């Protein structure tokens, strides 16, 4: 009913944004 | 040798090197350690190549003594290559394309022939690692997608073309690329490769973004976890079935296959793709170094490993072909038991495998007209274990099925696509170093805009080029493009780089600043094969390419479910428009290492 391959896309897409998102932080940061 | 002026004050000089280090800590990235160094060498080195290309190469040619082609062609191409090319950015201090117009300004094409060929490579590669964690999502469930033929819209019979072919095959052509019967014929974007190709730019973008202090610890993951992963899955193989059967197969010796043409050429071709030699990607990593870091010592280190894991990824892989093999031939052998006894009416354990064909001419000597209706198989050994899948269906269609009969089905497979993810990853490291690099020397951007800007324009111009793949004829078009270009230009390349040290820049200039960096002015071995073995063994390579493409009969393989006779091969033909593709991919990164040397020498004079 989920659709199993959409959910396991959704915590890795999830992971990689807020993963730039920070990276982009800091950098700019240190920057 | 060859008589260009102007040579000083356009490189630095040997005294002035000590005191270039104490400033270059700004304005210049730096490794923090040395393992930091050979770990992205090895990433760059290993990757995808050694799993689908070089086991099959193994074998396919005369395997156990493909070895020994292998190794000397080795020794002599690649040692060579790799340490000149590690030896010549940690003196010039330079990337890519700073090094080749710094010796010689008119000659500059090697470093834009080297940024054309690691954006097309990379460029497909990322659609691999695209198509290798579609299946890491739909893992994660114990009945496996690709184990089971789905209904059609009455639930009584199976889906017509998962019944004449397998269910594996039946989910790489129609559930993951839905391709078409022609490259002619293209279709729309196909929605979930898309979303699957934009993860893959997105991990890639997180990874390499302020250049080199990020791809360091990503370097180290990235290139431990595929070590034990293929360590894992070792002592799993050599367990199950057939494992020692199928590795006794890949090293049986035919020395007839010594004796031939295209032995030495995917021999030799596989040597500048076992490592990454004319990427232009290992001169921009060697140049980080200190200046009296040993690089004689590195080539060698590097390229040990590179041999030992050649062998090693190929013992791991035809353990589980030797696996599979047996596994259909006792499903197979099982249905011919099962015949007879549903014809004859025998007891259940009657007629094993040891009394097949005693028991056979028991039955016919018993009643004759009643053996005439029964259909019997030919099938053996050497006969499952002898397909010629490569480059692909090795990943897709051949280790996934082998999974599927195992223990725990949705454990190994969540572990045999992260480690190939890794490979991809490393691999793409390399290729990103590669067309970065050359792209702040020619400055196409101000000196604002920091290091997070320019590779996210890498990152999100790559990504459109790539709905090529996407379509539903995306998979023709990813089989065209890689043999050719890779080929092609790596060759080319990769003899001027020889050519122009020896040569333009002076062997003796050049051994020189080497001993200023190590002491010790190299052997006997590392003077002859610089100046006349390795540059003669590149000729005959290039020889043998212009051999092998005037008779092969150029063709590709389709799909084709409503075709007559169909689960068996198809050979149709590439359009005569195709040749303007192969012209234009494997051609202008050939063309502009002269081109560009006939425009700087009619400019001036
Ligand atoms: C060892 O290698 C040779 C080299 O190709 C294989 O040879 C050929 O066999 C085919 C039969 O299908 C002939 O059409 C070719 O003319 C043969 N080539 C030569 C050069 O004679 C041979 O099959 C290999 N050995 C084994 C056991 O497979
Ligand atoms: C199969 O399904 C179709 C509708 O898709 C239906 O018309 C047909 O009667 C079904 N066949 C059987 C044998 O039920
Ligand atoms: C691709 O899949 C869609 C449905 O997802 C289908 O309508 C279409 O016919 C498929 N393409 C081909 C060439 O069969
Ligand atoms: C198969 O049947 C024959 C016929 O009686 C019998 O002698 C033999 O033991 C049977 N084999 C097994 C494994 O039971
Ligand atoms: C029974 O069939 C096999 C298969 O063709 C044949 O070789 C054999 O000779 C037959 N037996 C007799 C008695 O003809």
């Amino acid at each position: 009913p989920v659709s199993i391959w959409l959910i396991v896309f959704g915590v890795v897409m999830g992971v990689i944004v807020v993963g730039i998102v920070i990276l982009i932080f800091t950098g700019i940061r240190d920057r | 040798v060859l008589p260009n002026p102007g040579l000083d004050a356009r490189i630095p000089s040997l005294a002035e090197l000590e005191t270039i280090e104490q400033e270059e800590a700004s304005s210049r990235p730096k490794w923090d350690n040395k393992a930091q160094y050979m770990l992205t060498c090895l990433g760059f080195c290993v990757g995808l190549g050694n799993v689908w290309r070089f086991p099959y190469l193994c074998q396919s040619h005369g395997g156990g003594a493909f070895m020994i082609p292998f190794l000397i062609l080795l020794v002599l191409e690649g040692i060579p290559l790799l340490y000149l090319e590690f030896a010549i950015g940690q003196r010039l201090r330079r990337g890519s394309l700073g090094v080749w117009s710094s010796i010689h300004p008119a000659l500059k094409g090697l470093g834009l022939a080297s940024m054309l060929t690691s954006f097309m490579v990379g460029l497909y590669y990322n659609t691999i690692i695209s198509w290798i964690m579609w299946y890491l999502f739909n893992s994660f469930q114990e009945p496996l997608p690709w184990s089971d033929c789905p209904l059609n819209e009455n639930q009584t019979g199976y889906v017509d073309e998962c019944a004449r072919s397998s269910p594996v095959d039946y989910f790489w052509y129609r559930e993951t690329l839905n391709i078409s019967t022609s490259i002619s014929d293209s279709g729309s974007i196909q929605w979930w490769m898309l979303l699957c190709l934009a993860c893959a730019w997105s991990v890639l973008y997180m990874c390499t973004i302020r250049g080199i202090e990020t791809t360091g610890k990503a370097v180290y993951i990235t290139s431990t976890l595929p070590y034990v992963v293929l360590t894992i899955f070792l002592i799993r193989g050599l367990t199950l079935k057939g494992a020692t059967n199928g590795i006794v197969f890949l090293f049986t010796p035919n020395v007839t296959e010594l004796a031939q043409p295209d032995t030495w050429l995917d021999a030799g071709a596989q040597v500048f793709f076992s490592f990454s030699l004319a990427f232009g990607g290992l001169i921009s990593f060697s140049s980080y170094n200190s200046v009296h870091n040993n690089c004689e010592k590195d080539s060698v280190i590097v390229s040990i490993i590179n041999g030992f894991t050649s062998v090693y990824v190929a013992i791991v892989v035809y353990s589980v072909i030797g696996f599979r093999a047996t596994q259909r031939y006792d499903d197979c052998f099982s249905t011919n038991i099962l015949t007879l006894i549903n014809g004859f009416d025998l007891p259940e354990g009657n007629v094993t495998q040891e009394n097949f064909v005693d028991m056979q001419q028991r039955c016919n000597a018993s009643d004759p007209a009643a053996y005439a209706q029964l259909v019997f198989q030919t099938c053996d050994i050497n006969a499952f274990l002898s397909e010629a899948v490569e480059g692909t269906g090795l990943a897709f269609i051949v280790f996934t099925e082998a999974i599927t009969k195992m223990p725990l089905s949705p454990l190994w497979s969540v572990l045999f696509f992260i480690m190939l993810f890794c490979l991809g990853l490393s691999s793409m490291f390399g290729n990103m170093e590669g067309v970065v690099v050359p792209l702040q020397d020619l400055r196409v951007i101000p000196p604002k805009w920091p290091k997070e800007v320019l590779t996210g324009l890498i990152c999100l111009g790559t990504f459109l080029i790539g709905f090529i793949f996407t379509l539903n004829s995306g998979q023709y078009w990813l089989s065209l493009l890689d043999s050719y270009a890779g080929s092609i230009p790596l060759l080319i390349i990769a003899f001027c780089e020889m050519f122009s040290v020896v040569y333009v820049y002076g062997v003796d200039r050049f051994n020189k600043d080497i001993e200023f960096m190590i002491g010790h002015k190299p052997n006997i071995f590392w003077q002859v094969t610089w100046r006349v073995v390795s540059p003669l063994l590149m000729l005959i390579i290039f020889l043998f390419f212009f051999v092998v493409e005037v008779s092969q009969e150029l063709t590709y393989s389709i799909w084709d479910p409503g075709y007559e006779e169909f689960p068996k091969s198809q050979k149709i033909s590439y359009p005569n428009w195709v040749y303007v593709v192969v012209v234009i991919v494997a051609g202008v990164p050939s063309l502009t290492i002269p081109g560009y040397a006939i425009y700087k020498l009619i400019r001036n004079h």
